[PDB]
This record gives C-alpha cells, structure tokens and sequence, in this order.
C-alpha cells in the first residue's frame, strides 16, 4: 500500500513581478492505493467556502491522484494569511499552509596563484575571501591530505553591516604545477549546511606564450618621452602576470599598465602592456625587456622580448 | 592514472592469497590513498583494507586479524596478503583511491577487479564447441564444463563487437558452470566472412580458438 | 552502521526522472557538511564515482545526476532517463566506521515493446563424441524479460532437464537476451531426429518454433 | 490546435519564508498531438533538457506535456526572468516570470559615435527608455531653437515586463561641435509625468589622439596587426580599419574601450587578423582614430606594411 | 495669464528653509511638463537664471536651490540660505505668447540686533548762501530697519518735512541704513539756534538725541 | 566670455523717440539663438516688451504695440531698439536679453542695461556740499535725471539713493567710517550733465 502526500503550489509572476489579478493555489495528493479521500481548505484555521475550491479525483494504476484549486484575489491573497489544505484519507488527515513570500545574502571569493607568486616569488599563496556575514571557524582543507600548511584567519566587520574572513593559505610550489587541489570550509554558529570553495588547476592545455615589443616614434611634442607597447598573445590559460625591466631592475606595477585577457580570434588570449618612458631611461640604456610569468612557458615560466 | 590488478584465481580453504595492484602514472610515494574493496557474488560491496602513502593503515572490524596489506615503493605496487579463507570471504577485489576531504575519503578511481573464489573443488577447463546455423543469421560457441569464473570471450581476435551476447554463467547440474555466447551477423555474409571465437580461461591458462562455419 | 535504498528494481520510460533514497542510521552532518557518497556500479564493472558529500558532483560526470539530503535521508534525482544510465547505483557513508555500502537499486528502462528472435543449434560432431548433447535456443533482443520457454524434442514436451540465461539491458536500445540449453544423454540424441523450440512472448501475437533434424 | 501555456511555482511556507529550492512548472494545456519543443529560457538563454524534466501524456485527442524546472533559493532571489519558451506547428508560444512594489523609470540619452559623426555623415542621437509599464510618443528639442530632424521612433518590449523607447535623430555635424545641445522628453499613458535627459560635447580641454601602426615580425599565410590610439581626451573615439579602400568590418578586429592612460588621456589598443591575399591585393592597412580634437579633419591615421 | 506671488516679501534667520509660492491663473503646462522658470535679481546688476522646467538646474547655479509643483500650483524652495545670495525671485510662465512675470518676493536674511549710531551735521557754510539748508541726520549699523527718526526744531515737533532715506543690507557689516535729511528754506534756518533730532530704535533702550548749536 | 552691454539713455523729452542698442560679442545673431528686451520701471516689476529669433522673426507685447521695433544689424553684430510716443508709463530701465529654446523659452545670459528718464524737467547737475566731521562724505543736492556715480580715492561706505523734492530735483548722501593724516576725495560723475567734480574733505 501507499498513503497520500500533499503539495501546494501558486501562480507564477510575469518578468516585472507582478502577480495576476486572480492568484491560483493548488493542493495536490498524488500517489496512494485507492481509498476514501477528502479535501477540506482552511484560512487561518477556519475552513473555508465551499464553492472556492474544486475537486477532482483520478485514479492510474494502483496509485491515485486528487488535485483541489483554489482562485482568491490579490488583495485576499497579499494578506499574508496562513492557507492550510487538510486532505483526509480514510482517518488519517495531512496538512499543510502556505502564505505569500515575505536578509542578507553570503557569498564567497576563493583566488587562484598568481603567476608572479609561484614561479618568480617562490611563495605562492591562495585567498579564501567571505563576505557578507552576520557579525556573532575556518576550516581547510586538502585534495591529497597532505601536510597542510595552516593559513591566517582576518576576521573584520564590513561597513554594511556585515563581517568579511580573510584566509591566505600557503601552498606548495610543485604541488599547484601538478595539478593538486585545495578546498576551504567556513563555520558559523548559524550555519546548518556550511558551503565549499574549491581550486584546483585549469582545466584546459597549456600553450606558451609570444612576447612582440614595439616602441612608439617621437610624436611631434613630445620628444623627451617614448611610448612602449608589448603584445603578449596565443597563450593558455589566461593566468598571466607582466612585468618591465630596465637597467637590470624590475620597475613596480604602477608604471606600466595592462588589459584584462581576452580570447584571440581562434585558440588562446591576448594582452596589450604599456609603458611610459623618459628620456634619461633609454639613454642610460637603450634597451627595455617586456617580461610574462606564464605557467605554459618554459624553463622558468618566462618569455621576454626587448625593444629599441 | 590507471589502477592494474593482479594475483587472482583459486584457493583453498583457510590458505594464503597475495592480491598486488600495479598502479600506472602516479608515484604511490607522493601523498595519495589506497584502497582495497571487495564484492560479494549477488551481493553488496564492502571496504576492508586501506593504506596512505606514509604508512598509516586501517581494518574492517569484519576481516580485520585475517589481513596483512603493505606497499612497495620501488614497484609503485602494494600487495594484500590474507590467511584464514572461509567459504564467505570469496568476493571481487577492488584496487581503488580515495580523495581526501576533512577527513573524509571516497573512491574516485578504481580498477578493473579481480574475482577470487575460495573452494575445495579442483580447477577445470573448458570445452569449446561451434554454434553453426531469414535476412540475418545467428552463430556462436559454446563454454560448458569449467570451473571457476571469469572467462574472457572474443570474436576476430577483437575484429566484431557489434551484435555480440556473451550470457553470463550458469551452474550446471554437475556443479561447474556453463557459458553461451553468440553474435548475430547477415545472412549474405555466412560464406564470405569467417568467424572464429577467441576463449580464454586464465585460472586453468586455457586459450581456445574455434571457427564457427555454416552447417549445410 | 546499517544503511538501505529504495526501490530494488523499477522500469522507467525513456526521458523519465528517477528518484532514489539512501536512508540512514546515522546523522552524518559534521563540522557543518555532510558525508555521504554515491557510485554508479555498471553491469560487470568497476562501479563509477557519482556524488561525494551527497551534493557536489564528480568531475566529468553529466548534469542528469543530481544528489540531494542530509543527516540520516538522502535523495538522489535524475533529470533526463538516457539509455546509457542502465546499472546498479549504491551509496557509501565515510562519516564513522564501519564504511558501508547500500543495498543497491538495479534501475532497468521500459520502452515499447520489441519482437523476440528465436533461434535453434544442434549439438556439433565433437559434442556428440564427448557423450554430452546440447542443443542451444537463442533469444535476441527483445522487450520484457517476462517469457516463457518450453523445448521439444520428437514433438515431445521437455521440462526440468533444461537451463535458461538472460543478459542485461543495452546501453543503445535496452533489449534481452535469453539463450536455453538442453540437457540430455547421447543415447537420447541418437534416438531423436525432429528438435524444436517453442518460446512464449507478449511481442508476438503468435508464438513462434523453428525446427531440424539431426545429420542433416 | 495552439496550445496553451501556464507557469506555476513552489508554494512559500505559512511563516513567508521560501522553501530550500523553488520549482516552476509550465502546463501546456490540450492541444493536438505534435511536436512540441519547451525550451526554458533564463534571461535569454537557452537551458538544457539535461536539468529540467519533460513529461508528455495524451488522453483521448488532447495532450499535455509539463516540463519542472528545479532552481536552488539563492537564484530565485536574484530577480532574473525565466521563460518556458514553446513551439507548436512553427508559431512559438512564449510565457515569462520573474521573481515576486513601485520603482522609478530611468532613461540615458546616447551620444552619437564620431563614426556616424564623422565617417559615416549620419551623426545620431538615441534617447532611450527603460522600465516602463503601459501611444507614447517621443518630442526632441534643441537650445538653438532650430527645428530638429524628424527622428524614427522604435518601440521594443522585454522579457522583463519593461517597455523600451527608441528614437534616432539625425543631427548636424557642425552643430555638435559649436556646443549643441539636445534634449527628450516622453508623454507616457502610465505616470502624468515626463523625465528629461540632455546630451552636448564633452567639456575640458582637448587632447588630440596619438595613432601608433605596428606588425608582428614573420615567423614560420596569417600576420597579426597592433595598433596604439592613445593621449586624447575625451574618451569618445571610434577606431576602423581600412583595407583596399573598402571599410573593414568591425567584427572583424578586436577593439577595447577607452580607458584612463597613467597622465592626462586616454589609450585604445586594437588587434587585426588579415590573410595573405589581403597583402597581396593592397599592402596597406590603415588604422584611422576618429576624434573631435584630432586636425584637421578630425582624423588622425597611419599605415604599415608587412 | 497672470502670476500671484505668496508671500510679496519675507524675512528668515540663516541656514533656514525658503518657500515662495505662484498661483498661476491658467494652466501652463502641457503632456505633463511642467513649464515655469525662476530668476534672481540682485541688486546693483543683472537678474540671472536660475532654473528651468521648475526643476532642472543649470550649470553654474547653486545646488542649493530647489524647484517643485506643476500646472498652476509652483514652489521654490532653497536648502540653506546663504549670507551672499540676497535678491528677489520671481515666476515666469512660457506656455502662451506673451511671457508674464509675479509680484516678485523679497528674501531678507537676519541677524542680531544692534543699536543705531547717529551723527548730526548742519548745512555747509556754502550751503546756506544757496538759499536751502539741508540738515541730515545720518545712522549707520542699525538692526533692525523698523526704526523712527523725530525731528526737533527749537525743541518744537517737525512735521512733513522730512525726507527719510534708507538703504538696503550692506555686504561687510550685514547691517541697514537710514538719512534723516530737513530741507528748511534759509529764513527758516536763521529762526532756531538749537537743532535736534530724536532716533527711536529697538537697540536703545531710551530715544538718543543729538544735538548742536548753530 | 559671452557678455551683453546696452547703450542708448538719458534725458529724453516726452513724446520723443528712443533708440536703444545692444552689442553682442562672442556669437553671432542670424545662426544663434534668440535676443530680445526686457525693462523694468523705476521701483516696478519687469514686462516683456520686444524680441527677434536668429532668422528675424520678430514678436511684441499689446503694451507698447504699434510704438516700438527692434531690428537688427548683420555688420555691426548687434541689434537696436527703436521706440516712440513716450508716455510716463514707458520710462523704465531697459535691459539686454537673450535666451534659450526649450521644446517655451528662458533667459539664461543677461546685459547690464540703462536707465532713460522721459520729462519735461532740464538736466540739473550735481552740486556737490562736502560734509565736515569718525566719518565723512560729500552731499548731493539737487540734480536732475538719474544716476550719478560717486567714488572714493569703498570700504565701509553707504551711498543713499537720491531724495525725490517737491522741485523736481534729487538729493543724496554719502557717508563713510574713518578710524579717530590721510585726505580723502570724492569723485562725483553725473552722465546726463557731464559733470565730474572732485572734491576734498578737510576737517
Ligand atoms: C559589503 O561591502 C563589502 C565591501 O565592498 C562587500 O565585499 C565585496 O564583495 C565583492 C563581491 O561580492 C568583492 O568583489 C570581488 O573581488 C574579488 C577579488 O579578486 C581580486 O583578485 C583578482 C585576481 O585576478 C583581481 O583580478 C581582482 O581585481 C581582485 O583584486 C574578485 O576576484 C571578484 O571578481 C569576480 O566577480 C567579478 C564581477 O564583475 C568578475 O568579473 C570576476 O571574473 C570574478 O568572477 C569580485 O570582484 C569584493 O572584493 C568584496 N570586498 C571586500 C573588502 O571583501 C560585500 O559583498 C558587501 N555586502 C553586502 C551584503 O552588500
Ligand atoms: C529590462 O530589460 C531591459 C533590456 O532591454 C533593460 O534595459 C537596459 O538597461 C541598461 C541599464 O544599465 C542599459 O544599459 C545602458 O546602455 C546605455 C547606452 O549604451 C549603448 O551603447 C552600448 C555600446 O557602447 C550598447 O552596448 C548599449 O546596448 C547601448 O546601445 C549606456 O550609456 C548606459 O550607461 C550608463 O549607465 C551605466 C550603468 O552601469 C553607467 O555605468 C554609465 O556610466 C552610464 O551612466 C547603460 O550601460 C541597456 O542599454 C538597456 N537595454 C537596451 C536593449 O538598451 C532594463 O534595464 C531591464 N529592467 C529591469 C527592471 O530589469
């Protein structure tokens, strides 16, 4: 044998939220051995009229199906009233209520290795950030179940009201270029099903990246400063970091200035670097290198081109 | 990577049976988990041994004292040896690894799994016999008396897999089992293409190769 | 650490959705998550890794599967019924010892029905000098396994002293196969001349025999 | 016989709260048995069977096909609009829904590009309108007091339940450089009122655009072509390429948005693909920057060969 | 069409909120926008735009000014008042040839009270050979402007003779100004040996005179 | 930038003719916007009087209709105003406009404007009394028409607008606050009467 279930569903909306004119519940009880069955609605606990609700019976197989709809008003309806179905079964009576749908939302941001802080740093660190929390323990974790190395917890409030962990955890060099996988697990004293963040190597190939580097002519003006573009294209994936040397020394990131990667027109994707010069620089020494730190390229992971 | 057993076949009540699982891509020295399940014939699985790339081990509370699992690291190969064999620990091996997860594991790959039938019964090869028959014609061979399982069956020494129905064993009356396989082939295609069966039985080091020809 | 599924056995249409409950002893959810695992066990192989933690996915796996509960219930949902899905589906629990795996839900496809092929083979010359007689009746991809077998030899009814077989269900079209043996002396097949093989079966509206006789 | 569609959902809890995950259900009601193809549709786009179910049962001479859509909480809450789309005997049959207030609408009144200005001799302007509820008819006005070139009024309706107004004026060329400036306005039958957004040259000093051609060196029938547009302000700019005197199209060549340089200015990089018969019928490749401070003709080009 | 400013005039402390009505007698507006504009006429110059449509601002315009209503019914408001933006405001419709303005509505700002400061001077010595004797009794710093200035001929009450005349907020001291000013023929002038006059004003307690002999 | 200066005032006999004029400087007129004239009375509120659109098109106010025309020049970048049979009504200072279309118009730059007094009375000039004394200032006593500028050498000055006497004539005052060595001077211009005195206050 098989007792019945109860199910309500409601009208749906349009693509402005409106809600029609006459809203529509429906009490379903699908799937029981033939018996005796009767519905009865309720508001708030009176039952109510008997006209509003129709009644259908129809019985496949060993099991049958009763469905019961109910058509209200708006303004009946946005009252915000409990509706509880009781369909009995031959003594045994199944409820159940609705009403109309009356926070803040969590959300989470797990980074993957740079490419400077894995092939030219040495140290490459993962950020497991979590924002959005209402202000009242991380736990990671491993793919291999390595030695994991413990990770710093920055627990600050935001300014909307919310609280935001920080988590830095330090991995391997070897372990992220053979693909290992870390994944990061926070609890909260309200939390009954705590969410994961998980990364792991691309998915997709590998490609190495070509590094063309031009220098602007003196435009009429301007002859104590020179422009210097770098075509970094037809690498995979996207992960890349770009820097410029100049007289054997790194120049910061605030004097050159790179695009975000998109794809080329077939396989791979394209960044544009520009750098600034003077003319004291290329006197000094005529000779500028436009570096990329990419995980394809080889045997350190760099490609370079300088330009005249 | 790939998980390869090996060390199956029969044996005796209450003897020694070493199972060794050969993995293939990955060192077994760099930090990983592995396993070994076993299946009941008709019946569910269930977890008995598991070694970590350390050293650390684990038991089943329903086999543990009759188990002796190590590993190899020169080979990339660790080995199961059990003692104690009763008529309900026959069971197909699994050699799988698990993936760690808050102290946690879960099988991700497994292999191809090994059957190990303990029993007193002596080793039997089989004998192979042709199946020689509308628009379509049927034909087959036939693997009857043997004992134990498994038997790998094959057509054109891998040449026709399409239409191929290897039925599983049945126990004979005589207590050894029984085994038909056939394959459905166009009838225009009786007199111009030959058809052989390649049996193999790797508990008895049996291979067989019988040509099926039409019967007229 | 007990753990059930439900049901054992269901036939679904193809496109269908299809449920599944790995009901538990214990209250798995720990440290704010909860750890139980699904497998996919093809019919003769190593079973496949689903589900781990009974909500994310394995990598690789299509997005028809989707695993759903927590604590003690579990509830496992399928999108689109594909042909490829026919197996045995179990759940393993990795939250305390022992690990247990489910009972098991062999989930077959119904489709409309297909109509059976029916075919005879004589015991071959080199049988008939080892003193054993088979004669083999084939059944070739059809739909339901519900049939019914009655062999004949000499116009006779036979019972008893014959073994039937059935495959398991295509991963293309999700038919059977049944294959039956007879069973008899030598004496029995000298003495014999007519075989036939009568098979029941809802496809056909009329039941079908073919026969021969033996050194022809 | 045309079907008929109906979206249901999950029912929320007696308290007003949602339930774990929210499904929407699309009845089709009876119709003639046929192909019937429901495509949901998120935004725009189009989903998978392989997560929503399709169920099909026939009775008598009418069938019904229901398909369920399983939606987790946190997407639901993110007021997209989701549409069961359905297709019967060519004609499609399309029912949307949102999640579920008063709310302003807005408008932006577009720029015309310096290539409809400059280059293509159509300079256009567009006052569009968004998120409107239900004539509507659009006005335009200039400061100047000239008549204004009759405008091509558009109206487009969204699957959000928004109504969109668009209107594209033909302007003059040199009234936008002595400092033009227009301005709409729209009579709705919704709200008595009537919003206003104006338009006019960009204010600040000018700085002309510094145009740089480069080729990638051959190494071993494909070359790939940069370009440097950069130092102008303001950001308005349209970046073409020119090839056997013939316009390439815009598709064709990879174009970012204007952003800030390090100083003063702005730089814009572009990425362009030719064939080897390219080269071979013209060896020249002409990227032309199109902006206001550029002289004379407020064009400012250079050519490369490879 | 005709505009009825509300109020003609008014007075608020500083930082306050100013509201000036117009009551339009037809209806200016037409598919809904609402056609009225607003000036400020400062004294010593040109009047200058402020904004237009009621309600869309120029550039170059303060941010702190504010305009609301439609169809008759308009109204200015202004977010704090400032000591430097003094004037008169005033409504103007564009809906119908010819263009109307309001009464105007005079925006005075406020401050402390302070008392007066009267000096007295008589007719120059080349002033009363040309026949008129012109007295002025000048006070300078005052608050408020409601104040009253006695003349005394020969201890005796004045009356109708006297031109007063008072001048607007000054821009450094944030004060008024007002010129007692006596035109007396020079028979007149000759007849009295004492001249006086009395300035009643709210910052003294009692009426301060100021006297001199001829 | 763009700024408007009018021209075209003083004493003018009733009856009369009076011919205003207005430069513009920065744009031009038969491609810009619209330009018109706006006077206010002595004291009074202002009236829309005559105005031109940048193809010539001209419209007028009932008021003064039939006794006013505003032209304009395509040479001298500027326009006129032209007006006659002056009744006591029509004297007024009169200022330069121009505006801005919108669908319904509004003045967005103004002109500084002039004052044209329309009488019977002669040009009176400023006889000009200094005022011994700390504070000091020059008196002006009986002029006729209006203004009169009065400078300084302006801090912590007060000029008093111009009594109206029973004669027809206007009398003002002018003070200013000296701490209690320096020679102060006055500098009264009259512009119907041109007339400029200098005058030095001793105590
Ligand atoms: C209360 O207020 C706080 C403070 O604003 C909010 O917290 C912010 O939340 C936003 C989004 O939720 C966070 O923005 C995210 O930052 C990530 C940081 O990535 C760094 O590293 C990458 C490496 O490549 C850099 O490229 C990048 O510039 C950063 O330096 C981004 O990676 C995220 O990008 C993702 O989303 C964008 C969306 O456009 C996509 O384009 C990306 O591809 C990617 O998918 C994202 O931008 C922000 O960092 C948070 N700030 C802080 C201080 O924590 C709370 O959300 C807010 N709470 C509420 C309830 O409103
Ligand atoms: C219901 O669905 C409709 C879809 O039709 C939505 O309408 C869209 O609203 C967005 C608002 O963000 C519009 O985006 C705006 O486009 C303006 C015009 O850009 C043109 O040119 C670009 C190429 O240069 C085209 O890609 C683009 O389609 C236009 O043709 C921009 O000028 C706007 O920028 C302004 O707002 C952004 C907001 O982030 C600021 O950052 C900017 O600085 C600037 O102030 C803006 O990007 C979009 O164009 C509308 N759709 C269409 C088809 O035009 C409704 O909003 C939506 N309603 C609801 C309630 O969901």
């Amino acid at each position: 044998f098989t007792p019945p279930t109860v199910k309500i569903l409601q009208s749906s909306c349009d693509g402005g939220g409106h809600f029609p004119p006459t809203i529509q519940l429906l009490c379903l009880v699908s799937g029981y051995t033939p018996g005796t069955i009767q519905i009865t609605w309720l508001e708030d606990g009176q039952v109510m009229d008997v006209d509003l609700s129709t009644a259908s019976t129809t019985q496949e197989g060993e099991l049958a199906s009763t469905q019961s709809e109910l058509t209200l008003s708006q303004k009946h309806w946005l009252s915000d009233r409990t509706y509880t179905c009781q369909v009995t079964y031959q003594g045994h009576t199944f409820e159940d209520s609705t009403k109309k749908c009356a926070p803040r939302g969590v959300s989470a941001y797990l980074s993957r290795p740079s490419p400077f802080d894995l092939f030219i740093r040495k140290s490459p660190t993962i950020t497991c950030l979590v924002v959005d929390l209402a202000p009242s323990q991380l736990t990671w974790s491993r793919a291999s179940g390595k030695p994991v190395n413990h990770s710093t917890r920055k627990e600050e409030k935001q300014r909307n009201g919310t609280l935001t962990v920080t988590s830095t955890l330090p991995v391997g060099t070897r372990d992220w270029i053979e693909g290992e996988t870390y994944q990061c697990r926070v609890t909260h004293p309200h939390l009954p099903r705590a969410l994961m963040r998980s990364t792991t190597k691309t998915s997709g190939p590998r490609a190495a990246p070509e590094v063309y580097a031009f220098a602007t002519p003196e435009w009429p003006g301007s002859r104590d400063k020179r422009t210097l573009a770098c075509l970094i294209q037809n690498f995979m994936p996207e992960d890349i970091s770009v820097q410029w040397l100049h007289n054997e020394v790194q120049l910061p990131d605030a004097r050159h200035s790179t695009t975000q990667p998109r794809k080329t027109k077939g396989s791979g994707f394209f960044v544009f670097s520009r750098l600034e010069v003077t003319r004291a620089e290329w006197e000094q020494k005529d000779e500028f290198i436009c570096r990329a730190v990419h995980e394809a390229a080889s045997p350190s992971q760099t490609v370079q081109r300088a330009v005249s | 990577v790939q998980l390869v057993e090996s060390g199956g076949g029969l044996v005796q009540p209450g003897g020694s049976l070493r199972l060794s699982c050969a993995v293939s891509g990955y060192s077994i020295t760099s930090g990983y988990s592995w396993n070994w399940i076993r299946q009941a014939p008709g019946k569910g699985l269930e977890w008995v041994a598991s070694i970590t790339y350390d050293g650390s081990t684990n038991y089943n509370p329903s086999v543990k004292g009759r188990i002796t699992i190590s590993r190899d690291d020169s080979k990339n190969t660790f080995y199961l040896q059990m003692n104690s064999l009763r008529a309900e620990d026959t069971a197909v091996y699994y050699c799988a690894r698990g993936s760690h997860y808050f102290g946690h594991w879960h099988f991700a790959v497994w292999g191809q799994g090994t059957l190990v039938t303990v029993s007193s019964a002596s080793t039997k090869g089989p004998s192979v016999f042709p199946l020689a028959p509308g628009g379509t014609a049927a034909l087959g061979c036939l693997v009857k008396d043997y004992f134990p399982e498994p038997v790998t069956v094959s057509w054109n020494s891998g040449a026709l897999t399409s239409g191929v129905h290897t039925f599983p064993a049945v126990l004979q009356s005589s207590g050894l089992y029984s085994l038909s396989s056939v394959v459905t082939v166009p009838s225009s295609s009786l007199g111009t293409q030959t058809y052989i069966c390649n049996v193999n039985h790797k508990p008895s080091n049996t291979k067989v190769d019988k040509k099926v020809e039409p019967k007229s | 650490i007990q753990l059930t599924q439900s049901p054992s056995s269901l036939s679904a249409s193809v496109g269908d959705r299809v449920t599944i409950t790995c009901r538990a002893s214990q209250s798995v959810d720990y440290d704010g998550d909860s750890y139980m695992n699904w497998y996919q066990q093809k019919p003769g192989k190593a079973p496949k890794l689903l589900i781990y933690a009974a909500s994310y996915l394995e990598s690789g796996v299509p997005s028809r599967f989707s695993g759903s509960g927590s604590g003690t219930d579990f509830t496992l949902t399928i999108s689109r019924l594909r042909p490829e899905d026919f197996a045995t589906y179990y759940c393993q629990q990795s939250h305390e010892d022992p690990y247990t795996f489910g009972q098991g839900t062999k989930v077959e496809i119904k489709r409309t029905v297909a109509a059976p092929s029916v075919f005879i083979f004589p015991p071959s010359d080199e049988q008939l000098k080892s003193g054993t007689a088979s004669v083999v009746c084939l059944l070739n991809n059809f739909y339901p396994r519900e049939a019914k077998v009655q062999w004949k030899v000499d116009n006779a009814p036979q019972s008893g002293n014959s073994q039937e077989s059935v495959t398991e269900q295509d991963s293309k079209d999700s038919t059977y196969s049944l294959s039956s043996t007879l069973t008899l002396s030598k004496a029995d097949y000298e003495k014999h001349k007519v075989y036939a093989c009568e098979v029941t079966h809802q496809g056909l509206s009329s039941p079908v025999t073919k026969s021969f006789n033996r050194g022809e």
